């Protein structure tokens, strides 16, 4: 009763243990794992241009990966923001850069898988490390271009009660660009990679099947084992996001929907573990070729 | 049949410009470097320019650079200088040189005959010539001799100094490439040796063909001594 | 028919029956001898110093 | 430049208890001001709610959201 | 470094060189062309326009290189390693005869280089098959063969008969029936190549 | 009569065998209890010369003990320089079948050949600055197997129809033929004195020609599968070999008959090439095993294992001077071993 404890309190309970632990674990297989797949494609490869792309893949995900300490940080510090104005307006940006140019990079790895079937004649005459690396540039500049409004309008926050300094984002605070941003964001992030990827897997598979010998039945496991994995750790990140973005910043909706951020993100983070394992197990001679890279 | 045909030569007004040539044939020109070493005709040789092979890395003289400029055109087999701004001291014959540069090779093998060239009147290391002339005699032996501000012997071993004969009225010829090695159609009678920073060369048995101007140069890095005739 | 070739063979092997043969012994012997003697001219049966080995 | 505000909202307390309940008052995005007030003097009833209005109206139609710093 | 550093340079440009040539030679496809003597396999050079011969034609911006590598009389053990990584064999066989086509097929396909490699068999000079089969039967060159003379069931039998050699499913057998056509033996060999190369090129990405 | 000699002719081969066996006495793996293994030899890459895209078949080193010679699939037969890893050259060959290459003594000359049957001769030293054939050696049937250079002017060849040839290069005639091999003979070593050369061939056969007449002198048939490698002793007195029966073995010239087989249970790879030390008492193989075996000549027990390659060993040869040991593989990476 008498004691310098109010009537309420916020400990470290809530699933946001869950959210923690799914964090510990992406970050614990981005230190290992994603970290060796960036190496072996770079020092023992890249002379093949298929590396290239799950080169680019790889540290855009290990990049998203060194973001886990800090989001585990503001997790553990109930988004207390230690750093600077400076490192508010810079820093979310990186993050963004790195999620989106893994987004754009398994857009344009389906891409280019799509064309090596469709057009092996002309891969033939167009492959080359000139492509697939203006290929990916094109795509971590998508990712700039999508982070951008988070290098712009972010600004730190302070409320003075307790020192619980925050970082936020200021949408002229009267009048409507949150959902202009947030509608491109989800349009080029999400619905446009999964059309990119769902489409030309689907065709793929469509070619791979109808012609003979080339029936692996293996085509079907991976792109299975890729989509729906994008999906369903895709989904519940972005449509928050559009929710948040578009609803009001009262009513029980905004409510659970800021309860269910940090899992939402825990999800979208999935993505990022789920992105080279695939690489490393269902790539034929990838196994003897990471102990052989020393 | 290796040609260096060089062209280009006549008066200039002072502070003009110019552009010599270089035209190369019966010689793979895109697999040879080039240099645009300038004689004056009452001095001794000095090199000038030097344009790797597929024109990578390119190097002037302190006293042409930025004032000249040097460019190949290897379907065309021809190298040029572009000579701005010349002044009296630029009145000199220019020699067209090739050079490839690998383990066991031979640079400055081959020398145009060159071109003369006019005006009107208006930290480094340096070799260095115990001699301006030395009396010959036919059956004699003779020995000339050079010296330079530090030691030419790299790490790896090598020694980076080349001896040329010029006869009167004739363009040079490479007698001996990094001090110990012959040219390919240098007589046996020519030997050099040395060691450390004073180097020698030896024409024992002299034949009547060897009267000349003896050059000696470094090639450390980015020249010619001032040389010494043989008089018969 | 194939019997002159066949007797090319049979003088070839006579040829070889005339050739002198060693006591293997001394042969082996030979052997080790110019193993022993040059044993201390190469890099590899003997440990090369690090200075003067030209690939360190 | 909302400290003042809370700093003379505040300034009206008679007693320690009511201080500490409006600085404990205008505190949590995952609530609103009807649910806290249920978990808590006599005075607290008034003083809470007035306090944590007031603050929570001064956070509106500010240039802020508390977007997490993964989005 | 001394002046050697030209020597690197030249180096570099070396090695620049190399690279260009091997972009440049991969763009090309290789077929070796191993067959039974006189099975016509310079007829299906030729309707496609003293060791390896090494002919060449380019269809449909691929170019082949087709390598006829029966010029030279060796044991094949011998040379054949040098043709792993070709990405198909051209294998030809004619009708005329005959088990000897059949001991070379059974040791090509099952051949430890050529275990992952596709074949695209011709059956050569059906028109003479024809003829032969209207003047004799098949019993005469196959003797278990059970079924009639007529044209069809025969040559699915001796297809067949070749095709059963194979001892390792992940392989593929495009027997064709040429009867020294024109233009239809360039285009199931550039079907095949454009199969083998899309294979190869979901092995390359890991959809394989 | 046909018969006679044919019965003659066994009567020949067991009586060579009786005198062979006669002079046996001894064998050298219990003479050499009086002498110490070398231990452990951990050579380790002291380079990679990674220019090649693909499978190097075949290297050799220059006399200078600076220079390498090497040819591939790949069509280019580059030369390398073991110190700055420089490629010094890069000749492109007519063929891309290569599985032979040559440096000659001098350095001026660079040939090779394959599956052509020509010997491509290259002058390095040219006036025009690049490297361009000197003479094609046509006159083989088969494809060519091997190459050396006796001097400047002159080559030995061994080709798959049976016959080495020696030629020379003043004019490109075949100078001189050789005959006596059944198999396709694989592999030629000249010996030190450039007055003999033995040749190893499919017919599990090993002899010694004298370069000066087509007379083979002796033949080694220790082995039981086609000669893959073979070397002469530094001495010149011996040779080993190498075969796909998975183990090398030490020949004598005098004694005429087999000295040493080396061989273990635990491979069961075929030898790729073989080339002594300095000193004749390091013997080094390339198995297929993706690795080359370091073989201590007098003990015929493994001093070591050498790898580093990801697939076959495919050529390998130690320095005229002693320096290292280089072996190109199928993998395209030229290692550098010392």
């Amino acid at each position: 009763l008498n004691t310098p404890v109010d009537k309420t309190s916020n400990t470290l309970r809530v699933p946001d243990i869950l959210a923690l632990v799914i964090f510990a674990v992406v970050f614990l297989v981005g230190v290992l794992g994603n970290a060796l797949v960036v190496w072996v494609t770079a020092f023992e490869a890249k002379r093949t241009i298929n590396a290239i792309w799950f080169l680019n893949l790889a540290v855009a995900d290990f990049l998203s990966c060194l973001a886990l300490p800090i989001l585990f940080t503001s997790i553990v510090q109930h988004h207390h923001w230690p750093f600077g104005g400076a490192a508010c307006s810079i820093l979310p940006s990186l993050i963004l850069l790195n999620m989106y140019a893994s987004i754009l990079l398994l857009a344009t790895i389906s891409a280019d898988r799509f064309l090596l079937v469709f057009k092996p004649i002309w891969c033939q005459n167009f492959r080359g490390a000139g492509l697939a690396w203006i290929a990916c540039a094109v795509a971590w500049g998508l990712a700039l271009l999508l982070t951008i409004p988070s290098f712009l309008y972010r600004v730190v926050r302070e409320e003075y009660f307790p020192p619980k300094v925050l970082c936020g984002v200021d949408y002229s605070h009267d009048k409507r660009r949150e959902r202009a941003v947030a509608i491109v964001r989800l349009v080029l992030g999400f619905l446009w990679p999964l059309l990119t990827l769902t489409i030309c897997y689907t065709f793929i598979l469509l070619r791979t099947w109808s012609r003979r010998a080339t029936r692996s039945t293996k085509t079907l496991k991976v792109v299975v084992a890729v989509v729906a994995s994008f999906f369903i750790f895709w989904l519940p990140y972005q449509v928050t996001g559009i929710m948040m973005s578009f609803l009001e910043p009262s009513s029980p909706t905004f409510l659970l929907l800021k309860k269910l951020d940090s899992l939402c993100v825990s999800f979208a983070y999935i993505n990022c573990c789920i992105n080279p394992i695939i690489y490393v197990v269902a790539g034929q001679g990838f196994q003897g070729r990471l102990r052989k890279s020393l | 049949d290796v040609q260096l045909v060089e062209s280009g030569g006549g008066l200039v007004q002072p502070g003009g410009s110019r552009k010599l040539s270089c035209s190369a044939s019966g010689f793979a020109f895109s697999s040879f470097g080039m240099h645009w070493v300038r004689q004056a005709p009452e001095k001794g040789l000095e090199w000038v320019a030097y344009i790797s092979s597929g024109s990578g890395t390119i190097y002037y003289a302190d006293t042409v650079k930025g004032r000249f400029t040097i460019s190949r055109d290897d379907p065309k087999n021809t190298l040029f200088l572009q000579m701005t701004s010349l002044r009296s001291e630029d009145t000199a014959m220019y020699y067209c040189v090739r050079s490839i540069y690998y383990y066991g090779s031979s640079p400055f093998d081959f020398w145009g005959q060159g071109t003369t060239l006019t005006v009107s009147s208006g930290s480094d290391i340096v070799m260095t010539q115990a001699t301006s002339s030395v009396p010959v005699t036919p059956g004699e032996s003779v020995s000339i001799s050079c010296r330079s501000s530090k030691s030419l012997l790299h790490s790896n071993g090598n020694t980076y100094l080349y001896w040329f004969l010029q006869r009167p009225g004739q363009s040079p010829q490479l007698l001996i490439y990094r001090m110990s090695n012959l040219a390919s159609g240098v007589p046996d009678r020519f030997s050099g040796s040395g060691s450390g920073t004073a180097f020698t060369l030896t024409i024992s048995r002299l034949e009547a063909e060897d009267v000349g101007v003896y050059y000696c140069m470094q090639h450390l890095e980015y020249t010619f001594g001032a040389g010494t005739k043989l008089e018969l | 028919a194939s019997i002159a070739q066949a007797r090319k063979l049979v003088e070839q092997l006579k040829m070889e029956a005339n050739i002198d043969r060693i006591k293997v012994s001394k042969a082996a012997a030979d052997l080790m001898a110019y193993c022993e003697a040059h044993a201390k001219e190469d890099p590899l049966l003997t440990p090369v110093p690090a200075s003067e080995n030209p690939f360190r | 430049l909302l400290r003042q505000k809370i700093e003379e909202q505040a300034a009206k307390y008679k007693h320690s208890v009511p201080k500490k309940c409006c600085y404990d008052g205008a505190r949590n995005f995952y609530e609103t001001c009807e649910e806290r007030v249920a978990r808590v003097g006599p005075l607290c009833i008034r003083a809470f709610n007035e306090c944590c209005t007031i603050a929570n109206k001064i956070r509106k139609e500010s240039p802020h959201k508390p977007v997490q710093l993964g989005r | 470094s001394a002046e050697e550093r030209a020597a690197l340079e030249r180096s570099k440009a070396i090695e620049k060189n190399l690279k260009e040539d091997g972009i440049s030679a991969a763009k090309d496809v290789k077929l070796l062309l191993l067959g039974a003597d006189n099975s016509g396999k310079s007829t299906i050079v030729k309707q496609m326009k003293t060791g390896i011969v090494e002919t060449h034609f380019t269809f449909k911006n691929l170019h082949f290189r087709l390598f006829d590598v029966g010029g030279q009389r060796s044991e094949r053990k011998k040379w054949i390693h040098c043709f792993e990584d070709v990405t198909a064999i051209i294998f030809c066989v004619d009708l005329s005869d005959m088990h000897e086509s059949l001991m070379l097929f059974d040791s090509i396909c099952n051949n430890k280089f050529f275990i992952d490699t596709s074949i695209i068999l011709f059956l050569n000079k059906k028109d003479l098959f024809g003829e032969k089969i209207k003047k004799s039967p098949l019993t005469i060159c196959f003797p278990e063969y059970t079924g009639p003379n007529t044209y069809e069931d025969a040559a699915a039998y001796i297809q067949a008969q070749f095709e059963s050699k194979n001892r390792s499913p992940n392989k593929e057998i495009y027997c064709h029936m040429t009867c020294a056509t024109d233009t239809n033996n360039a285009q199931v060999i550039f079907d095949a190549v454009t199969d083998i190369i899309i294979a190869n090129n979901l092995r390359g990405c890991g959809l394989y | 009569e046909l018969d006679q000699l044919r019965q003659e002719a066994e009567q020949l081969k067991n009586q060579i065998r009786d005198a062979r066996k006669a002079c046996a006495d001894a064998t050298l793996s219990q003479i050499t209890n009086n002498i110490d293994p070398v231990g452990r030899i951990q050579m380790r890459t002291r380079r990679t010369l990674r220019g090649h895209l693909a499978k190097i078949y075949a290297m050799h080193w220059g006399t200078d003990s600076r220079l390498l010679v090497s040819a591939s699939q790949d069509g280019k037969l580059i030369i390398w320089d073991s110190y700055t890893t420089n490629k010094v050259h890069a000749i492109p060959l007519r063929s891309s079948w290569v599985m032979t290459c040559a440096y000659a003594p001098s350095g001026n000359y660079v040939a090779c050949g394959g599956l052509d049957n020509i010997c491509s001769i290259y002058n390095l030293k040219t006036r025009e600055g690049n490297v361009r054939v000197s003479r094609e050696l046509a006159g083989h049937t088969g494809y060519l197997s091997c190459c050396r250079f006796l001097d400047d002017n002159q080559i030995v060849t061994s080709s798959g129809d049976t016959t080495c040839a020696l030629w020379d290069i003043e004019t490109g005639q075949q100078t001189t033929t050789f005959t006596g091999h059944t198999g396709d003979v694989m592999s030629l070593s000249l010996a030190p004195d450039t007055r003999l050369f033995v040749s190893g061939a499919c017919d599990a056969s090993a002899k010694l020609w004298d370069v000066r007449e087509g007379m083979c002198r002796q033949t080694f048939t220790g082995h039981e599968s086609d000669i893959n490698a073979i070397c002469f002793f530094p001495n010149g007195n011996a040779f080993a070999t190498g075969s796909d029966d998975a183990t090398c073995r030490l020949f004598d010239l005098r004694a005429d008959q087999e000295l040493m087989t080396y061989s273990h249970d635990n491979i069961i790879c075929g030898i790729t090439s073989v080339s002594f030390s300095k000193s004749g008492r390091l013997l080094l193989a390339g198995y297929d095993d993706f690795n080359c075996n370091v073989w201590d000549a007098l003990k015929a027990d493994r001093a070591g294992v050498l790898a580093g390659h990801d697939n076959r060993v495919s050529c390998l040869g130690v320095t005229d001077d002693g320096m290292a040991v280089a072996t190109g593989s199928w993998d395209s990476f030229l290692k550098i071993w010392n």
